[PDB]
């Protein structure tokens, strides 16, 4: 009855603390995610700065597949995230060979959630201290078409989809930039070029250092090519000079 | 790791389990329910939590099997509970399979003290073994057996067991068991031992104008046999009078209540 | 599963656990035996009549096997789990050898049961010490008492329990060899009213005699109880 | 107390849980052991708690077979666990060989029985501590009288005069005099008894203490009865 | 590995553990439950924390079979496993009598995985407290579930932060013979009392058991009753 | 207090704790450094010796883990022996299985995600080693760096060890782009005869490998007489 | 099979008679081997079957029920509960690794009042028992070749109230004609009944 | 120090202190030296000495194959585990091989062995340490483990109590062992090996065993009646 923050035991406020302190893990890189959905595609910014000078700047990543239609980005303590993004692939595998067909976002997310729930409730296992960011394409019903969707799952397992979202260091004047910029304009009816452009934007002014392009990385799902791919340096490139005006 | 084992099922300086001294304590916070073993039958009298105001009942038909204190573990066997009402559903159901297992290896119902004796050595083995708390619940059995008849048993929540011809668990358990040993004899009937039961709860939760609402009665008697059918099976002999476990319902228990306080005012007024 | 060590060795050389259920067995109440030339005589303290138990009579001593009766002092759950072990036991015993288990073959296995509760992980040991008594196949009276450390002794008169030091002390210098089935019961009661209360209600003995074991009256009792209280009265008048 | 587990290691080196269980052999009754050309002798006292206690119920020599036999200090309900364990090892030798077994094979056997103790679990279940028993297990063999001694953490040793239990160094001291190669087995009973005598807090009676023999010539083992006891204490 | 029991006994016979779980169960947002003479209305307050969200996505009222629905209140990953494990539990009666499964034996499924978690080692109880609705052959019925695994049948209850308010005001409000849409409307304003806004039909999320079946309301319905009240 | 006793427990800034005396351990550790070439990885190791009668060899931390694939273990050597046998079963399983070598990418992902595995539960401590994986497979040279919490990251050139910082500094003034694994060699033996202190560590020795096209793509130590005396 | 067991109930008692027949494919090993069991004070199995199974199961179920009165304090198994317990033993073996029993089982005994507050069985009890796990209540009962030329012969002679001397006549002309029709050598038949007082051995019947 | 009783508890230094108790373990058992030649290899073992009547034997050096051998230091009981573990090892290769296993494997795997139980919960270090003396197509070896699962490669070394004299007395004689024949390894073995004993204790045959390894000589042990030949004629000559 003395500790009852060094394992999954409730505290005698009825919270977690390691399941808090995993949430601090998030924010203790430093890093900071954005990621955001225009009428017909979903794009993920994550930042991506190299320090030092002697490491292969393209070995280090933090955006990964997880199906061809499904990538996932991760924030927080970076080993962790890898093992994660394992699980959800193995979630993917099993159940492609089940059902016969790709596995949805949301249902990837779920699963997620309730894999990071059980290390919450049993005693010997730590949270994976990221909170993980699944970007896609959502196949509709009575009409076929495809709308971009993001998932985030907490350490705690709490999924949730969302229109915008940011994570990590800063990621609450991420928010609020988003959330200003939302209240004007509509981000489900923007195209992808104006969807970048507030993402970098939001990013740029939760940190305030006008980044370049080799500090970022972009993964992007459009309707037209539901397949997950990085976004070249190029076109990362005209959109940071778009947005310097 | 094992720093934060809490060490259930170990010995103190004193060779007393804790954890079974604190559901014991547990149990005495429960509320009374209270056991009399006469002659023609098993009469239990328990007290209920306050209705709420918003409280619902489940629409269950065949209203005898389980109230909100009293529940039948066999058609021959019924018991009551004072504790972790979740920890006794499990066992009730442990209790329940139990005697049906032995209905099926014998086709004979189930001795009250075996099934009484199986159902402790299941909370006995939680307090030896596996490294978890125990059960924090104290059964009160009733039931009828060709062997002793009518029979009464209280449980700890340790495996021990006992036989009673008078008993109470729960809530003032020790006064309980003072005025049911002023007031009980061999020579007692069914409708008498309901009376002394009542008479012992109204007076244990200290109230004159015993509350219908807050008390609730179980009978375990014999009744003429219903559903015998020899045609069927003609070497098996049938019984002319099986054990019947039945739960009173409102219209059903005041007639015994209203004898209770009367009784009351009849020995409270001539005490002057 | 659960298997952490629990009965682990102290800095003084000492298993804290066992000493634990040793002293829970000190908590228990008393129980005696005595050996005589063709009887074994068992009593327990039959804690109290508290008026609402049930007026069918139940045996504190219990029946492991047709010749073999058993009585304990300690938990009694853990003494239940034990003789349920034990009647089991014999049964195996008499379906894979067709012969009837002999006293000291069931005192060995009950001994190696309660020694196997205290190196066991995951488990604690048994709060139990017994006193068993019996006949083989050939006479041959038999009484043997179990700690809860798992070790096993044959006595000539045995006591467990509270205060069973003092009356074993006690009919240590009392004791004679080869008495009647009148003496051993006489001399079993007068030993554990050391103890007990004077009050007549709380004893329950039984007589093993071969191939017959009978629990006696309670006027039977009434008989010795009453000889044996006023044998202490000359006692004590004879001292002073 | 579980501040420590029951593997670890003391900061000198030593296991404390081993380290522990020495410390009740010593809290336990005095055994002896001498190795002569013409035989081994067991000796021990049998400290009964009670003179109600028949004696005969609290052998503290056991036979493991017709040519070995041991004798045990400390805890004896653990000690019957070894005690079952050599013999069932030395039958099943028997069973395969159609010999008997060597005394340091059943002392090998007794010790490998004897580490098998820890807390996980895993595959097997493993003993929650060690055993608080040392042995001394004596026999005659293709290599003549030998004598073994056993120590709860696993480790075998041969010895020609051993003593363990409370009255262990006492006895070591009488052991570094008085004592020979080539005693005759009438001497080493005489040593053994007068060694009981110096290290018995009780007086020294023909059913106070327990003897065994096994003959070189004989090959076999022989407890010695009260009056035999009594004829080596009259001499 | 984490075989030790984690909830244990205290010397005042308290399970602080479970305790302390239910104080967990009650930091939730507000959701409640009515029963009326042709059915059951419980809803729920999706608050999400932000604009950004996507309401739609976050759901607090779940159908486990197609009679009988849930609504919680606390902890939602830890809700999640038991509205899986109901909903299997539901399809396997289904799979053994042919029958909808009755809401009582439902509740007692329920209620046995609470105490298996309150009481199993190396794990620690559910953080969350549960609203069952549902239509069986004895009528409609309404529970609430408790992490210490006990349940109750209630005619009008609700769970949450604000909680107190809520059945207090339903006590005067609640009527013998409600009818299926007074109970919608109580059960709205009730909400709305302890709502920190305005109720939007992207703010809340109501069931309503009619008759053989749960169907939790669309967008549209809650408009056409937000609009009334 | 508590928070730093086991690898399942978060501290109160959400850090475990156990991972950096891990790699406090690391640090500690003799100083290893590596250079990919554009042509092949260099790995050049120093192994302290705290005996003079050592043989020749004793104590290797560089071993091969596939044809094509090494690794140089700077820490724990126990605990890089157990991973090289991890790296190795997952070598073999790739050209077992797939019929295939195995990639440098995805045999650095595959040792990241063993070391992590043990930074995650109560009954396991993490590897007090870093490790250094060295490939030339399909995928062309790559040189990776496994840190005992699992992360690992590619690089030009790295240096490990309690000579870190001057090593690295060193480093910095190679080109990577026109460096050859010939030049490679004699550079990473100058750096780390010249950053080693001779004062605390009498007994020492460099022990280098190498994995570029002069040796068939196949990962072995130098010859003897091609590392510079001092 | 090539052991005939005989069996039939009257008012007061039952009285069985199992052949002694031991053999090896064609020698007669012995002809005087018991093969009923007796089970409790009142209750008794004749058992037809090679010896192996058939000793194998009845010291197993009386074993059982040994064991059974001593955790139930000395408290006796009415026949029907005896009877189901070696049923389902018979019937889980038909369905276990090991096999089936090949023991065919004719199980008599007496019902006694086990306390006053009992209500149950008074009478004499007789069942049927098949190897494969088959429990009857009958009459009369039979195993083996003769078995049927007893059984006819019973439905021509049975009465429910014969006397133990006329029932002692009835289980001599059984044994008679078994001995009369069957090739199979049924020399000996070792007889017993149960009544009220327990379990006899009957000697004049053979 | 709160990072001492646990094996998966790593010290704020990057220590794990439960290894070096081990050991320190291996630090207090009896002195022994391992000496490598051209062609052979030659173990020396102190045994007890006998209180001038007792004489009590406990086995420190174990054959483990036609080819290989090796002596403990420490806890006896560690060491005949690894000794049953080393011996099954050699016998399932000669089995599927029908040669002896070499040397550097034979290292790797008691390294991996010792690894095995240094970082599960459930586990704790051999406190024991092994000199390990054998031969094969390579020639003569002559190893040395430790509890944390290191090997050491050795010329010639030394392990136990006081054996810090042995190993600098080694220390100036070793880069000669190349070239000193058989019955000159025994004696520099000897030497080294008395370099550890105490104040008044001489070397003798009743109190050491000397173990040899060679080309065309299985691994041997010597003992009373065999080690006549090389004890009876010796004496530290300062």
């Amino acid at each position: 009855a003395g500790f009852d923050k060094y394992i999954t035991v409730f505290s005698p406020e009825g919270s977690l603390y390691q399941v808090e302190y995993a949430f601090k893990a998030v924010t203790y890189p430093g890093l900071l995610t954005v990621a955001i959905r225009c009428k017909d595609a979903v794009l993920v910014v994550t930042q991506h700065l190299i320090p030092d000078r002697l490491m292969r700047p393209d070995s280090v990543t933090a955006l990964y597949e997880v199906t061809p239609n499904i990538g996932c980005c991760m924030t927080g303590r970076a080993p962790d995230g890898r093992a994660l993004v394992q699980r959800a692939r193995e979630e993917a595998s099993d159940y492609q060979y089940r059902y016969g067909v790709e596995i949805p976002i949301a249902v990837l997310a779920k699963r997620m959630g309730d894999k990071a729930q059980v290390r919450t409730q049993q005693a010997g296992l730590r949270p994976m201290g990221v909170v993980s960011t699944f970007i896609g394409m959502d196949q509709s019903d009575q009409d076929g078409s495809l709308k971009p969707q993001i998932y985030t799952v907490d350490p705690a397992g709490w999924t949730g989809g969302h229109i915008a979202c940011a994570a990590g260091k800063k990621q609450v004047e991420a928010m609020a930039f988003l959330e200003k910029r939302q209240k004007s304009t509509e981000l489900d009816a923007l195209t992808q070029k104006e969807a970048a452009m507030i993402a970098l934007a939001a990013l740029q002014s939760a940190i305030g250092t006008a980044v370049k392009a080799k500090e970022v990385e972009v993964g992007r799902c459009t309707a037209a090519n539901p397949a997950f791919q990085r976004v070249p340096n190029s076109e990362v490139e005209e959109w940071l000079t778009a947005v310097a005006e | 790791s094992h720093r934060y084992d809490s060490r259930t099922t170990t010995f103190s300086p004193e060779g007393r389990l804790y954890q079974v001294e604190y559901a014991v304590e547990a149990i005495q916070q429960a509320g009374t329910v209270i056991g009399v073993c006469t002659k023609d039958g098993v009469v239990l009298a328990g007290e209920k939590m306050v209705p709420h105001p918003l409280f619902d009942s489940e629409s269950m038909q065949d209203k005898n099997t389980s109230g909100e204190k009293m529940y039948k573990i066999a058609e021959h066997i019924g018991c009551s509970v004072a504790g972790v009402t979740s920890d006794a559903y499990a066992l009730l159901n442990y209790a329940r399979l139990s005697a049906l297992r032995h209905q099926y290896t014998f086709q004979e119902p189930m001795a009250i003290e075996d099934l009484c004796r199986i159902l402790c050595d299941e909370k006995q083995l939680y307090t030896q073994y596996g490294g978890v708390r125990p059960y924090g619940v104290s059964f009160l059995l009733v039931g009828w057996d060709r062997y002793y008849g009518y029979q009464l048993y209280s449980t700890e929540p340790s495996g021990d067991y006992s036989a009673w011809s008078a008993y109470a668990i729960g809530q003032n358990d020790q006064v309980a068991h003072a005025l049911l040993k002023k007031d009980w004899h061999e020579s007692m009937t069914l409708e008498d031992g309901m009376l002394l039961a009542l008479r012992v709860l109204g007076k244990t939760m200290d109230t004159a104008k015993i509350d219908l609402d807050r008390v609730e009665v179980a009978v375990m008697r014999k009744v003429p046999a219903s559903n015998i059918d020899q045609l069927l099976d003609p070497f098996k002999h049938h019984p002319k009078t099986t054990p019947r476990f039945q739960i009173l319902t409102r219209s059903e228990l005041k007639p015994h209540a209203e004898r209770a306080d009367q009784a009351r005012e009849a020995e409270e007024k001539a005490e002057a | 599963s659960y298997d952490r060590a629990i009965t682990v060795f102290s800095p003084d050389g000492h298993l804290f656990q066992v000493e634990y259920a040793q002293e829970a067995v000190k908590k228990g109440l008393a129980a005696v035996g005595v050996l005589g030339s063709d009887s074994v005589v068992i009593a327990v303290e039959k804690k109290s009549a508290v008026k609402l138990q049930d007026s069918r009579t139940i045996r504190k001593i219990y029946k492991v096997d047709a010749n073999i009766y058993l009585a304990f002092a300690g938990l009694s759950a853990d003494a239940r789990v034990l003789i349920n072990k034990a009647q089991l036991e014999c049964q195996r015993f008499s379906l894979n050898y067709e012969d009837t288990m002999d006293v000291d073959m069931l005192v060995r296995y009950v001994a190696g049961v309660q020694q196997k509760s205290t190196q066991s992980g995951g488990s604690r040991p048994f709060g139990v010490a017994t006193v068993i008594g019996g006949f083989n196949e050939d006479g041959k009276p038999h009484l043997w008492k179990t700690d809860p450390s798992g070790m096993c002794s044959a006595w000539r008169a045995v006591a467990i329990g509270r205060h069973d030091q003092t009356v074993i002390e006690y009919m240590e210098k009392s004791y004679k060899d080869g008495m009647s089935r009148d003496e051993c019961v006489h001399f079993a009661i007068k030993s554990l009213l050391e103890v007990v209360e004077s009050g007549s209600r709380n004893i329950e003995l039984l007589v093993l005699q071969y191939k017959e074991a009978r629990y006696l009256t309670e006027e039977e009792l009434q008989k010795f109880v009453v000889e044996v209280e006023k044998e202490r009265e000359e006692e004590a008048a004879a001292k002073k | 107390e579980y501040d420590r587990g029951v593997n670890t290691f003391s900061p000198e080196g030593r296991i404390f849980q081993i380290e522990y269980a020495v410390e009740a052999i010593k809290l336990g009754s005095t055994s002896l052991g001498i190795r002569t050309p013409e035989g081994v002798v067991l000796a021990a006292e049998k400290r009964v708690p009670s003179t109600l206690v028949v004696p005969s119920s609290m052998s503290k020599i056991m036979e493991v077979d017709s040519h070995i036999a041991a004798v045990m200090s400390g805890m004896v309900a653990d000690a019957r666990i070894l005690v079952e364990h050599a013999r069932v090892e030395s039958q099943n030798h028997r069973f395969t060989y159609n010999e008997p077994m060597s005394v340091e094979s059943c002392t090998l056997a007794t010790c490998d029985l004897s580490i098998q103790f820890g807390e996980s679990g895993g595959r097997r279940k493993l003993m929650s501590r060690p055993f608080g028993v040392s042995l001394l297990i004596a026999g005659v063999d293709e290599k003549g009288p030998q004598l073994w001694q056993t120590d709860p953490s696993g480790t075998h040793t041969r010895y020609d005069a051993q003593a363990i239990g409370g009255g262990a160094e006492a006895a070591q001291s009488v052991f570094t005099e008085r004592y020979h190669r080539n005693m005759t087995l009438e001497e080493g009973e005489t040593l053994a008894v007068d060694i009981l005598k110096q290290v018995m807090e009780d007086q020294l009676s023909p059913e106070n203490i327990e003897v065994a023999v096994v003959r070189a010539d004989d090959g076999k083992l022989h407890m010695y009865t009260p009056t035999e006891i009594k004829a080596i204490m009259s001499r | 590995e984490a075989f030790y029991g984690l909830t244990t006994f205290s010397p005042s016979g308290k399970l602080i553990q479970i305790e302390y779980a239910t104080t967990a169960a009650g930091k939730g947002t507000t959701a409640l439950g009515v029963k009326a003479t042709d059915g059951v209305v419980i809803a729920a307050k999706k608050k999400a924390p932000s604009t950004l969200v996507d309401a739609s996505s976050i759901q607090k009222v779940f159908v486990l079979d197609e009679h009988v629905g849930c609504t919680y209140s606390g902890m939602g990953p830890d809700c999640r496993v038991l509205i899986d494990s109901a909903r299997k539990n539901c399809q396997q009666y289904k799979l053994m009598y042919n029958e909808p499964i009755p809401i009582s034996q439902l509740v007692r499924k329920i209620s046995a995985i609470y105490q298996e978690f309150t009481q199993s080692g190396g794990v620690r109880p559910f953080g969350c407290s549960l609203l069952v609705a549902g239509v069986d052959a004895n009528g409609y019925h309404l529970y609430q579930v408790d992490p210490s695994g006990t349940f109750w049948a209630w005619k009008a209850t609700a769970i949450g932060t604000g909680s107190p308010d809520a059945k207090a005001f339903l006590e005067k409000r609640y009527t013998v013979d409600m009818e299926l849409e007074d109970a919608v409307h109580t059960a709205l304003l009730t909400l709305k009392e302890g709502f920190d806004g305005q109720m939007t039909s992207e703010n809340t999320q109501v069931g309503r058991v009619v008759e053989n079946r749960f169907e939790i309301l669309s967008v549209d319905q809650l408009r056409d009753y937000l609009d009334q009240i | 207090s508590g928070h730093d006793q086991s690898t399942d427990v978060f501290s109160a800034e959400g850090r475990v704790f156990q991972v950096e005396y891990a790699g406090k351990a690391v640090d500690n550790s003799s100083t290893a450094v590596a250079a990919c070439c554009k042509d092949g990885v260099v790995v050049a190791v120093e192994k302290v010796h705290t005996s003079r009668m050592l043989e020749k060899g004793s104590n290797n931390r560089i071993h091969a883990v596939d044809r094509q694939a090494g690794i140089c273990i700077c820490g724990l050597l126990p605990d890089g022996r157990a991973i090289v046998s991890r790296a190795r079963q997952e070598a073999e399983n790739s050209r077992d299985i797939f019929a295939t070598p195995i990639r440098g990418s995805v045999l650095a992902n595959r040792v990241g995600e063993f070391m992590h595995a043990y930074t995650t539960h109560f009954a396991y401590r993490p590897f007090g080693c870093s490790a250094i994986i060295a490939s030339y497979a399909d995928d062309g040279p790559q040189l990776f760096v496994s840190d005992p919490s699992g992360t690992v990251a590619g690089y030009y050139g790295v240096a490990l060890g309690k000579a870190k910082t001057v090593a690295k500094s060193e480093l910095e003034k190679l080109d990577f782009s026109s460096l050859t694994c010939d030049e490679a060699v004699g550079k990473l033996a100058s750096i780390l005869h010249e950053v080693h202190d001779k004062q605390k560590d009498k007994l020492y020795e460099v022990e280098v490998a190498w994995v570029c096209d002069k040796s068939d793509r196949k990962f072995v130590h130098v010859p003897a007489d091609m590392v510079p005396a001092e | 099979m090539a052991e005939t067991a005989i069996a039939f109930r009257c008012k007061d008692y039952v009285m069985v008679a199992a052949a002694g027949l031991n053999a090896f494919y064609y020698i007669k090993i012995t002809d005087a081997e018991d093969k009923i069991t007796q089970l409790d004070t009142h209750q008794l199995v004749a058992c037809t079957g090679e010896n192996g199974p058939r000793v194998n199961f009845t010291e197993y179920i009386k074993c059982n029920l040994a064991l059974n009165r001593m955790r139930q304090h000395g408290r006796h198994s009415s026949c029907e509960s005896t009877a189901n317990f070696m049923r389902n033993c018979l019937a889980s073996a038909i369905r276990s690794r090991e096999g089936a029993y090949q023991v065919n089982c004719l199980f008599a005994g007496y019902d006694t009042p086990v306390s006053e507050d009992d209500d149950g069985v008074v009478g004499p009890q007789l069942f049927y028992m098949d190897y494969l796990g088959t429990l009857q209540a009958v009459p009369y009962g039979c195993h083996g070749y003769g078995a049927c030329f007893v059984t006819a012969l019973l439905d021509r002679l049975w009465r429910p109230d014969l006397s133990q001397q006329e029932g002692l006549e009835l289980m001599q002309k059984c044994c008679d004609e078994v001995k009369r029709r069957v090739i199979i050598s049924n020399s000996y038949f070792f007889v017993k009944a149960v009544t009220k007082n327990g379990v006899e051995v009957i000697t004049a019947v053979h | 120090n709160e990072y001492d009783s646990d094996i998966t508890t790593w010290s704020p230094t990057g220590r794990l202190f439960q290894i070096e108790y081990a050991n320190e373990a291996v630090n207090n058992g009896s002195a022994t030296v391992g000496v490598k030649g051209k062609n052979f290899v030659v173990l020396a073992a102190l045994k007890r000495s006998p209180v001038a009547e007792l004489s009590s034997y406990q086995e420190k050096v174990f054959e483990i194959d036609e080819h290989v051998g090796m002596s403990i230091s420490g806890l006896v009981a560690d060491g005949r585990v690894l000794a049953r573990y080393l011996r099954t090892e050699c016998m399932n290769y000669r089995y599927m091989y029908s040669n002896g296993m070499p040397m550097n494997q034979m290292a790797d795997m008691i390294g991996e062995k010792h690894q095995r139980h240094i970082q599960c919960s459930g586990k704790r270090p051999f406190g024991v340490g092994l000199l390990l003396a054998g031969y094969d197509r390579q020639g003569p070896h002559l190893y040395q483990t430790v509890p944390s699962g290191d090997v050491y490669d050795y010329k010639a070394t030394a392990m136990g109590v006081r054996s810090q004299a042995s190993r600098t007395y080694l220390e100036r004689h070793f880069e000669h062992f190349s070239d000193c024949t058989l019955d000159e390894l025994v004696t520099h073995a000897l030497k080294a090996l008395a370099s550890a004993t105490s104040e008044g204790i001489e070397l003798n045959v009743k109190n050491t065993t000397i173990a040899i390894v060679g080309k065309d000589t299985p691994f041997t042990i010597f003992e009373e009646e065999s080690a006549r030949k090389y004890l009876d004629g010796f004496k530290m000559r300062p």
